[PDB]
RNA sequence: GUACGUGAAAUUGCUGAAAGGGAAGCAUUGGAAAUCAGUCUUACCUGGGUGAGAUCAGUAGUCUCUCGAGACUAUGCACUCUGAACCUGUGGUAGGUCAGCAUCAGUUUUCGGGGGCGGAAAAAGAAUAAGGGAAGGUGGCGUGUUUAUAGCCUUGUUGUAAUACGUCCACUGGGGACUGAGGACUGCGGCUUCGUGCCAAGGAUGCUGACAUAAUGGUUUUCAAUGGCCCGUCUUGAAACACGGACCAAGGAGUCUAGCAUCUAUGCGAGUGUUUGGGUGAUGAAAACCCAUCCGCGAAGUGGGAACGCCCUUGUGGCGUGCACC
RNA sequence: CUGCCGAAGUUUCCGGAUAGCAGAAACUCAGAUCAGUUUUAUGAGUAUGUAAAAUGAGAGUUUCUAGUGGGCCAUUUUUGGUAAGCAGAACUGGCGAUGCGGGAUGAACCGAACGUGAGGUUAAGGUGCCGGAAUGUACGCUCAUCAGACGAAAAGGUGUUAGUUCAUGAACUAGCCCUGGGCGCUUAAGCGUACUACCCAUACCUCACCGUCUGGGUUAGCUUUGAGAAGCUCAGACGAGUAGGCAGGCGUGGAGGUUUGUGACGAAGCCUUGGGCGUGAGCCUGGGUCGAACAGCCUCUAGU
């Protein structure tokens, strides 16, 4: 899970494949769910959060 | 941004070598059974948009300049601000008298001329 | 993010140690341990579109 | 922005940008010693070494 | 040179070169041979000397524009300027193809060193040790034995382990290859007491070497390796098959017009349309320009776009076009 | 000439009205719906159906408007069969509009679906030589004088290999051998199994470039100057294609305007293993030949 989001990690931003090169990309799309970084994204995926 | 050509060979019309009545100017094959239209193996290539060249290096001569057609001294003076981007090309029907005047003017402007040696002799 | 990432990693280590210790005590005492069934799965498509 | 994608698993400078925790990680911690209590009862061993 | 402007293709002869053994031409990649293309150091900077001249005069006039702006004419060459000419510099930097290496970034491949954590907290084993049997060893008499002068297995057991396998390290050391997109500055980060700070941090730079009569590539002919059927029509499931095609040049097939409808553009708009005709047009007058009377056609409850005022915002309140519901 | 979109190939009545597939226009609409999908449980009869959960995607439309109104390969389920094959329904997809790797070669078999390239890695197939890749590792069967690699078939095997049963034997079971692409191969280069290495597709990944589509930025036009706003710029995704649809371009004859355009110091044409530009239609140019006219741009026109 950790290596997939790092090497092959891209996010859907405005229906576009925008790589997760910065934590601000994840925060701008998943900040409403208190996901603010790649590690928060990894934690949500690995532990199957709410 | 050095000049890259995706292809240097021309696209010859199919069967143009077999028949003298058939020119080599490209014609899109229309036969459904023709293997060239179906793009089989070993057959000749077809003009596709993927073969198109870089927009930045498009129309650029191998020295990086674009050929600008020139017919008199007025056309040469136009390239005063674009001598690093364009090369002057005198038209084929410009006489040897005007060609001389164009070539001296282009020399002062620092403008490369593609055919600056045509229809003239030298005498030092 | 530093505090959250540190908390997440400690959670993973605690959970992994908990499974090891619980299985160790079940093996030693005599019963059997059934760990939780997986909730996260990674799917890879191995067949083409034809 | 983001002309080139750099791998955090190879570029350490990109890793420090994305993860402000890899600076203090301490992966290989030692939890065992020379007093390991081998935990396998005779009941489990008999079941394992059965048939 | 009257076989007469230009003189294409098909076709023919001679000469030169090359290739030859049957699908062939052709496509891809290079070699060889022949040939071709462009790319050059030259300038820039700086100093002095010598003279020069004006856009310089602690300068005099004219002209054209709107005091000063251009153009000139005399007079001086210092004060400024002209990288201005030459001498002086032999000062300093020196542009296009190739090649090499080093620091990097992206992608990738390939060996190696360690370190955790798991399993029967590996199983074995070395090793403490009780017993037993024989593929009966050694003794004893091939027969039977029980450590003898070998030992084997089992069992608990001697201080613990080690190793293998699995897994992980935001642990680490090398080798190889392909790529260098972008082009001031922003950003996210790491160092840094702070730094017009530094950095591997929103994409390659640095240090060199070789050449103009050469280097590098292109074209043509051919060769080698790999592949590769003859097109168009019709057929039918695609075919196949059957049709058309000796070669080359020229000619050769959705056009014009009258209605109708759609869409778009343009003019005007409850109107709209000058060109049947009349007026008029001095220079081309079949054009353009103007319009008297007729006439053709046309006509006679909710939701909701947008906006206002409140509400932290949502949201509320007043006001709703078009259209669809009632 | 290039680019973009892209079928149907058939229900229903009956040459058509259709419907349906594919586009245009006019809309409204995320505080909403939709789905060759799976569900929860109970309704009915493991299947089937149900309302409301998971996953994905923003969806619903109204109008009109081109093209088609077949088959083939067959699979599967399946009916009748009838010497036996075979034939008859539905179903399922594919080919039909589709190139590519393999299959010795191959219209329907196994992979995989396509812009131009560089590098990497694979699929199906393969690694004795032809032929890119182990004359690799380990364990077994067989020697075929018609091996094997791809009905004469019942049997016969004083042909065997392993095992099962009863138990000195007897039979039985299963598998190899005989009788009834090339070169070559034989503890294989055949067959079976296991295990690592390796080969390469138009497939997958990373990057560059072309184009299309989608989204965003850009004016008191700031000394970043990059306002042909019809320009400039940023980002992501995608790329087969018949009929058909829609854009943008190339070229020819003539016309109005324009280039204060070219031309006897050589127009037009023609030739040329000269050079260059464009994905292309095409265009520019050197040399040769030649001897009087001709072109670019904006618009108009057509015996183009």
């Amino acid at each position: 899970v950790r290596e997939l989001i790092y090497k092959r990690g891209f996010g859907k931003v405005n229906k576009q494949r925008i790589p997760l090169s910065d934590n601000a990309i994840i925060e701008a799309a998943l900040g409403k769910y208190s996901i603010l970084s790649v590690e928060d994204l990894i934690h949500e995926i690995y532990t199957v959060g709410p | 941004v050095n000049i890259i050509k995706k292809r240097t060979k021309p696209f010859k019309r199919h069967q143009s070598d077999r028949f003298k009545r058939v020119g080599e100017s490209w014609r899109k094959p229309r036969g459904i059974d023709s293997c060239v239209r179906r793009r089989f193996r070993g057959t000749i290539s077809m003009p596709k948009i993927g073969y198109g060249n870089n927009k930045k290096t498009r129309y650029c001569m191998p020295n990086g300049l674009k050929a600008f057609l020139v017919r008199n001294v007025s056309d040469v003076e136009l390239l005063l601000m674009h001598n690093k981007t364009y090369a002057a090309e005198i038209a084929g029907n410009v006489s040897a008298r005007k060609r001389v005047e164009i070539v001296e003017k282009a020399r002062a402007l620092g403008v490369k001329v593609t055919n600056a040696g045509a229809k003239v002799r030298s005498q030092e | 993010i530093a505090k959250r990432a540190e908390a997440y990693e400690a959670e993973y280590r605690a959970a992994e140690r908990e499974q090891i210790e619980l299985a160790r005590k079940a093996r030693a005492e005599g019963n059997y341990f059934v760990p939780h069934e997986p909730k996260l799965i990674f799917v890879v498509r191995i067949r083409g579109i034809n | 922005a983001h002309v080139q994608k750099k791998n955090p698993l190879k570029n350490k400078a990109v890793l420090s940008r994305l993860n402000p925790y890899a600076k203090a990680y301490k992966a290989n911690v030692k939890i065992n010693s020379e007093k390991t209590p081998k935990a396998a009862g005779e009941k489990f061993l008999s079941v394992l070494h059965e048939n």
